[PDB]
Parts: C-alpha cells; structure tokens; sequence
C-alpha cells in the first residue's frame, strides 16, 4: 500500500 | 571445577558446612561453563560418588548437562542417571527414559524387574519392540491376564501367542490355550494339551488343535 | 503502609485478573457458538435430495473409477476395474 | 519487585523446575495472557506431563490450545488426548485427522468409542478409520453400515483385503432392493470375490441381475 | 536413457500425466532432474511434482509448489531440505499470498543467516506488512543460533516502526547489538531521549555532552 | 563384451580388477549393465562409481533398494577419502541421524577432515559431528582441524567460549575469526588476540566493533 509516505510524514511532523 | 582433586570434594562434602546447597546451587551452573572436555565432569562426577551424596543430587546434575547442552554422549551415562532415578524411587524414571536414547536397556530393565520398579521396565520393552520379555515379566510378577490379551492382540508374533498359551495354562484356561495357538500355529508341547485334556472334558475345540497341529507335525 | 500499600495493589491486581479470565472465557464461549453455528449450517447443508435409463449415470457418479485411482496399490484386479470403467464410459449418455 | 520483560528472560535461567509451575501458577493467578510466551519459553526445560496434569485439573487447556499443539510434535500421549477431548469440544475434525494421522500414542478405541456416540457423522467416521487402523477389521465396516450405505462401507470392505466380508454386503443388497450398486461392489472388491458364487447368487438364488461387465472382465 | 527421457519430456509437453505417473514408478532408468528443468524452463508445472516425488528431491519441489499454491506441502519440503534457497524461496512466496501463519515459521530459519535479514527486510518493506516482520523477528530470541545483525535491526525497527516498545529492547540487548549501526538509525530518527544514554553505555561521552548542549530538554 | 559374459557364470571377482586396471572404456553404459542386471552380490560399481565421480546417483540408488553393507564396506576397505561425499547424498534424502552418528564411529584411513565439516555447514548439521571429535580429542589429536570445527560448534552451541579460546592453541585464528566477524566480534577479537593477528584485528576492529579492545591490546 506504499506506506513510506506516513512513515516519513508522522516522524517528521513529530520531530518539527 | 577446576582444580580437580578428589580429596578435596571429599574434604568439603562431610555435612560440616551449612553452606553445602547454595555450593551445589552454584556448581550446577558452573558446571556447564567448561564445555571443553568429559574428563574435568568424569572427575567430578567421580569424586560425588565417592563421597555418597543423597538423592536428588546427581540425577539433577545429569538432567541439566545431558539436555539442551553438548554434553549429549554416552560414555558411562546410561546407568548413572537411570539407576539414581530408580533408587531415589520416583517418576523421574518414565521422563529419562523418554529422554534418553543410546542406552543398554536390557540391563537396566533386570536391575529394575529385581528392585520394585516394574512399569519402567514394560515401557522399555515397548520402546524397544521387545513383546516377550515384557509379556514374561508381566506373567511372572503380576500375571495381569487383562494386559497380557491385549499385549498380544496389539502385535503379531507366534512366540508372544506361545507365550500367552503358556500363560493361559499356568492359569487353568484350557479354553483360551487353543485360540492363542490356533494364530501362532506352533504343534510342539501337544502332549501336556492332551494330558490337560484328560482333567475335564472338552473334545470340542481339541479337534481343530490337532486338526492343524496335524499339517505341521506328523506325529 | 508500604506493606498495606502492596496488599492493596494485590487485592486489585486479583480483580483485573478476575475481570480478564471472565473476558477470555466470554470470548471462548462466543468462539464456540460461533463454531456450533457454523456446524449446524454443514450439518443442514449435508441435507440433498438424492434417490432412494439414468440408473448407470447415477451409479457411476456414486463410484466412478477414474484413472485418479491409480494412486493406490498396483493390483492387477484394480487394473482390469480401471479397464471395465474405460469401456463403460461410453454409456454415459 | 515483578517485571515481564525481564522475567520472561529470568525464569530461563534457574536451575530447578519448581520455579516453572510456580511462574505457571503466577500467570494463571494474575497474567494469563504470556502464558503461551512462557510456556513456549520454558518448554526446552519443562515437564509436559506434568503441565498437562496441572491444566486438567484447572481446567484450562483452551488457555494453553496453542501451546500443547506445538508440543504435539513430541507425541506426548497427555498432550494427545488434550487435543483430542478439545477438539471434540470445538466439534472440529479436520484437526482430529491431522492429529490421528500424524501421531498415534493415545487409546484410540476410546476415542472411538466416544465419537460413535456423539451423533456426528464425520466423528463416527474418524471412529471408523481408528477401528479400521487397529487391525479390527469386520468390524468398522458392519459399525459404518448403519449410515455408510452410499459406496462408503465397499471402500472399507475392499481396503481390509478379506475374504467373506464383501459377500455379505452382496447378500444385503440382494435381500433389499439394492441392486443398482452391485456391479460397482463386484468393481471394487474384484479381486476378494469368485465370479462363480457371485453369478449364481445374483441370477439364480435372487431377483435375477444381470452383472454382465463383471464376468466380461473375468472373461 | 535418453528415449525415455525424451518420452517423459514430450509427455510433460502435452500434460500426459495419466501415463507418465505409471512410466516413472517403473523401470524408466532415464536422466532424472534433467527434465525438470525443462519444466520450469519452458514453465510446464503440475509435471515436475510426480519427478521430484518418487526421487526424493527436496529442494526443487519447492519451486513448483511455489507456482502451484499450496504452502503447507511448500513448509513440508522445506523443513526437509534445509536449503536457504528453498526456505527464502518459501517465504517469497508466504508473502506475495499474503500468508502469515507458515510465514513466521519458514522465516525461522531464514533470520538465522546474516545476509538473508536483508533481503527478507527488503521484501517486507516492498509489501508493507511490517508488522507481520515484527512478529517474525519477536520469536527469534527463542533460538539456538541468533546473532548480532538479528537483534540489530530488530532494534532498528523497533526505533522507526514501534517507538513504544523500543526502550525495554534497547535496554536489554544495548551490549549485543553493535554500536555504528543502531547509533546511525537513531541519529536519523533524531532522538535525543535515547542518543545521550547510548553514548553514554558505549563510553562516548563526547558525543554524549554535545548532545546535552543541544538539546538540555529532557 | 567381456563384462557381459563374466555375468552369465559367477565371475565379480574377475570384474573388479579390469574396472581400475583397464581406462578406455566408457564407464555410461557398463554402470547402466550393472544397474539393469543385478548381480546379487555386485560391489565392482562402488570403485568405478567413485573413480568417475558419478556417486551422486550410486548413494540415492543403495539408499532406495537396500543399504546393509555396501557403503559400509566400501568406507572399510575401498576408498574411506569419499565418505564426506556420501554423508552429503544421505543427508540429501533426510537419512536418520543415528545411522550417521554410528556410521561415522567406525575405523578410517585415508580420510580428509576439511570436507566432512563443510558438508556439515552446508547442510547446518553441526550437531553430527559432536561424537567423533570427542574421539579424536580422546585419542589425543594434535590436529588443527580438528579442534577449528569443535570451536565453531561451541560458537553455533549459544554458549560463552572464551576459556576454550584463551586455552586451546591448536585453532586457527583467521577462520574463527572470519566466521564470527559478523556474528559476535567480541569473540573474534580474543581469537585473533590467540593467533596474534594484528591486521585482521585492525580489519575487525576498526570497522565495527569497540574501540577499547585495541587500546588495551596494542
């Protein structure tokens, strides 16, 4: 389901 | 562990030190730490003998190197595990059995048929397919004729149905000794059928006896 | 007070393992009529409506020898059944 | 003092077994939930008999399902019969096939027995294979009779490779008005039946059938 | 030899498997494996099967099993040929079918190699389905073989797909897991809450102290 | 033509000598003669097989019909040098362990250590081996070879070797070290610090492992 772009998107907001 | 001597074990192991469990606690684990050589464990072990300790002492020794360990060999550790479990009198027996394999078994199965232990000894004759040696004992110490039928029906052999026959006759039941020898088909010791015969009537079921008796000794 | 503390805490460590043994069996319970259901409906599906020149047809369908049954033994008699099956394949109407 | 992420690493290390059914009874009093992780971490240690024992008599063994299946690979009789009485209980037989067909150290005429009874058709025919499996054969087929009468009990009566067994369910059929599946018992049990006997009772001493096939195969 | 083994090969072209099963269980006395590889080849399944049954081939049995479906006989003849090829083959196979039951177990003994890790990591990136690697990974603690990369990366993901339950993990296993790898990914990951106590496990107190100063919040 | 007719009338005896002593003849077609017309008593093909290299099929073929004395005898008296191939081809078909562990009990000649292990490790059998090196450290072999593979067994058997490291000189640092590079290096750095190698300690070392390990060495 090509779930790389939640994984990079919550870490990052997370991190900011 | 290190240091071999025999003496000293000897020396330490006289019931002064009330610390002589937590050392025990302690060598159990420390034991398994050498994983190089039987010889520093055969030392060991010796020097436990020698100095005769208790049960529920060695046994646990064995159960704990010999399992999920490479220690797995059977030099000299056939009996020294299953005779302490027998003499410690216990169900650990069953468990090492069915643990264990590469052992004499015939020899252990006499020393426990001689002590009172004898359902270690049907379970062995079972692992081992020995159907006679088991069927003899059961009649000989028990003579559980309830096991013994369905022993024999369970396999298939001539010698365990002689056998049976036999045991059936030490009993009295001329009726079950022709059905027990009409499927191993075995004409020898026809002549105490007969002389049994001549105690109490039963011309009946004799006749097939001999009838196939006649087609395999002609007598 | 540390020792009522840890009684206290015990007592209610004895609840939530209560409350969570009721919870596993009521869920085990309703696996199990879930699985008593789902038998019942085999068991009501089991239910057909089969007989007590289609006759042939109909025996053959109950015991056809097809060449699938050579995985068992190499007998010769399931040889020459297997041979009698082939030639009365053209009755099939 | 209790934690579950380094006890369930801790309990791996003693040296006795008392600590496991002491953890066991820990995890039954307060955290059953790791009671799988835990006994499937202590397995290479602990007495299953034992454990089994100890969950009979809690009467948890839907808890612990999981666990004794993966111990089944030991063909452990207790554990066996766990299976079996649970998957009895889920009314489920395909397990029970896997189960009988993989291992067999367990009694499996009481099995039998007690699936007969349960008014369920694929129990009476895992019965039924059991009975058959115990070399008790004239037996299953006259129990299957009762309901395998749809080219079920033929099955059985050729597999048992006797003599005297197929005939009776040709006289069955002929007695009853059955005829529309001799020539598939005749097929089936050919090589257990004599064209001679089979013709003559199926022409001249019954309702006149024909079994044409049959004898053009012989012939 | 070779007439028979060109008749099993043009029985395996037009599907004649009624005649070829009664062929093999005979005196063939052809060049076995040699047809089987046309099998595959010239993708001719359902033919290879009855080859590698009666020869007791475990091994290539499972590459017609693979495209045949069924994965429980795909285990059977995997945990009897002991081949990484075979049981990486297997779990491939586990995962394009979406199955996790025989999945956990055919991986069992793939996570004991080194190298393999990387490859069953990047298959289960590809699909998604990290937690079913998660639940692989978590049974390899009981093992007789595991090593240093295993706990690694299970760590590593702990740290980037599981952050709830990497602290224990962490704590646990800091001495085993090796020090570059785990540091890296949690500098990527850009927690300072475990970056500190890390350098400090592995004496670097350095980057330890530059650490603190860039970050004094917790 | 001569082999044909020395099966006609019982002449094993006279086949035996002609398979070494003659070498223009093609050994395809006699094997298949022997194969097809069964002597009862045939052990010419357990030389032949062996000195063409064709006992990828001879092992398969005595495991199928009947193994009493065959490979028995031939690791007895013919040729012991090949007994780590035929181990392989029983472990190919999944043979009882026991039957090996009693197999390889018995007395050897010309024997070569190096492919019984690698056999082993291809087939992640290590645990067969366990018995004849006990033997052999018994008998008191000085061999390098064969305390190298009981070092790697205790690596594989989960535990802490590192008595057996810093005592037994007879191993090889660079294998031990090389197969725990990257499984456990700090077991590889004690037995490099054995074998003195100082550039594999530096290979290792530098480039994932601890740092305090060469302080404290060099």
């Amino acid at each position: 389901p090509e779930s790389i772009r939640k994984w990079r998107e919550e870490q990052r907001k997370r991190l900011q | 562990v290190r240091r071999k001597d025999p003496e000293l074990w000897g020396s330490v192991l006289l019931e002064s030190n009330p610390y002589r469990r937590p050392l025990i606690d302690q060598v159990v684990q420390t034991a398994l730490s050498e994983t190089q050589d039987p010889e520093e464990v055969s030392v060991t072990v010796k020097a436990f003998m020698t100095a005769d300790l208790p049960n529920e002492l060695i046994e646990l020794l064995e159960k704990i190197v010999l399992d999920n360990s490479v220690f797995s060999e059977h030099r000299n550790l056939q009996n020294l595990l299953i005779l302490t479990a027998i003499k410690a009198d216990r169900t650990r027996v069953m468990e090492y059995i069915n643990r264990l394999d590469n052992y004499d078994a015939p020899d252990i199965a006499n020393i426990a048929i001689s002590n009172e232990l004898f359902e270690e000894a049907f379970a062995i004759f079972r692992k081992f397919d020995v159907n006679t040696s088991a069927v003899q004992v059961l009649i000989e110490h028990i003579g559980n004729l309830d096991r013994a039928y369905e022993f024999a029906e369970r396999c298939n052999e001539p010698a365990v149905w002689s056998q049976l026959a036999k045991a059936q006759l030490q009993k009295g039941m001329v009726k079950e000794a022709i059905d027990s020898y009409i499927k191993a088909d075995d004409p020898s010791s026809y002549m105490e059928v007969v002389q049994a015969a001549n105690t109490s009537g039963n011309w009946e079921e004799l006749v097939k006896y001999l009838q196939m008796a006649r087609k395999k000794a002609r007598e | 007070e540390l020792d009522a503390a840890s009684k206290v805490m015990e007592q209610e460590w004895r609840e939530k393992a209560k409350k969570d043994l009721e919870e596993w069996n009521q869920r085990q319970s309703e696996q199990v009529e879930k699985n008593k259901i789902n038998n019942r409906i085999a068991d009501k599906a089991f239910y057909q409506q089969p007989d007590a020149g289609t006759e042939w047809e109909k025996v053959a369908q109950l015991c056809d020898f097809n060449p699938k049954s050579s995985k068992q033994c190499k007998d010769v008699s399931r040889l020459r059944s297997v041979l009698m099956s082939l030639k009365q394949t053209p009755l099939s109407r | 003092a209790w934690k579950e992420g380094q006890f369930k690493d801790i309990i791996t290390k003693v040296a006795n077994v008392e600590l496991y059914y002491r953890a066991i009874q820990f995890y039954l009093e307060f955290k059953p939930l790791l009671l799988n992780d835990l006994l499937m971490v202590l397995s290479p240690r602990l007495d299953h008999t034992r454990a089994v024992n100890y969950f009979s008599k809690v009467k948890q063994l839907p808890l612990v399902k999981p666990y004794l299946r993966s111990v089944q690979n030991h063909n452990n009789k207790s554990v066996n019969e766990s299976l079996n009485n649970l998957f009895i209980t889920e009314e489920d037989y395909q397990a029970l096939r896997t189960s009988i067909d993989a291992y067999d150290n367990f009694d499996n005429i009481s099995l039998a027995q007690r699936l007969e009874k349960h008014e369920l058709i694929e129990f009476r025919r895992i019965a039924a294979y059991l009975f058959k499996g115990n070399n008790r054969w004239k037996q299953s087929v006259e129990l299957c009779k009762k309901d395998s009468l749809y080219k079920d009990a033929m099955q059985y009566a050729s597999e048992s490779k006797d003599t005297e067994l197929a005939e009776e369910l040709l006289q069955w059929f002929l007695q009853e008005e059955k005829r529309e599946c001799f020539g598939a018992c005749l097929f089936t049990c050919y090589d257990l039946l004599r064209p001679d006997v089979v013709l003559e009772t199926a022409w001249r001493h019954n309702i006149m059938d024909f079994a044409m096939p049959y004898f053009i195969q012989v012939m | 030899s070779y007439v028979e083994t060109e008749l099993i090969f043009a029985l395996a072209k037009t599907n004649r498997l009624a005649e070829l099963e009664e062929f093999i269980n005979g005196p063939n006395n052809a060049h076995i494996q040699q047809v089987g590889d046309r099998c595959y080849d010239e993708k001719m399944y359902d033919a290879a099967k009855l080859l590698y049954n009666n020869v007791s081939n475990f091994g290539r049995l499972a590459s017609t099993l693979v495209h045949l479906g069924e994965y429980q006989a795909a285990v059977d003849g995997a945990r009897k040929a002991n081949s990484t090829r075979t049981w990486k083959e297997v779990c491939f196979a586990c995962v394009d079918g979406k199955e996790f039951r025989l999945a956990q177990m055919c991986g069992l003994h793939i996570v004991v190699h080194a190298d393999e890790l990387e490859e069953l990591i990047n298959y289960y990136q590809d699909r998604g389905y990290f937690e079913e690697l998660i639940t692989m990974l978590e049974a390899a603690l009981g093992l007789e073989r595991a090593h240093m990369g295993m706990f690694t990366e299970l760590a590593i993901l702990y740290s980037k797909f599981k952050p709830q339950k990497m602290r224990e993990h962490l704590e646990l296993f800091w001495s085993r897991v090796n020090i570059p790898k785990v540091l890296r990914a949690a500098e990527q990951a850009h927690l300072w809450a475990e970056l500190v106590f890390l350098y400090d496990k592995y004496e670097e107190y350095d980057n330890a102290i530059i650490t603190m100063m860039n970050h004094p919040t917790d | 033509k001569y082999i044909q007719a020395a099966c006609k009338t019982g002449q094993i005896k006279e086949v035996e000598r002609i398979c070494r002593e003659s070498n223009c003849y093609d050994p395809e077609r006699v094997k298949n003669f022997l194969k097809e017309a069964k002597l009862t008593d045939q052990l010419p093909l357990i030389i032949v097989c062996d000195r063409f290299d064709f006992v990828h099929d001879l092992v398969l073929y005595l495991y199928r019909n009947n193994l009493q004395k065959y490979i028995e005898i031939y690791v007895q008296k013919v040729n012991p040098s090949r007994l780590p191939v035929v181990i392989g081809g029983l472990l190919d078909v999944d043979c009882s362990e026991d039957v090996i562990k009693n197999l390889i009990l018995v007395v050897r000649g010309q024997f070569s250590t190096d492919e019984l292990v690698a056999e082993v490790e291809k087939r992640n059998r290590l645990k067969l081996l366990l018995p004849w090196l006990e033997a052999r450290i018994h008998e008191g072999c000085e061999e390098p070879a064969t305390h190298n593979a009981l070092a790697k067994i205790y690596i594989d058997s989960n535990n802490n070797p590192e008595r057996f490291l810093r005592e037994n000189p007879y191993y090889d640092s660079r294998v031990v070290g090389k197969y725990c590079e990257k499984r456990d290096p700090h077991l590889a750095c004690v037995a490099y610090e054995r074998g003195q190698c100082d550039l594999e300690l530096i290979n290792v070392c530098n480039e994932n492992s601890l740092f305090k390990s060469l302080s404290r060495y060099l």
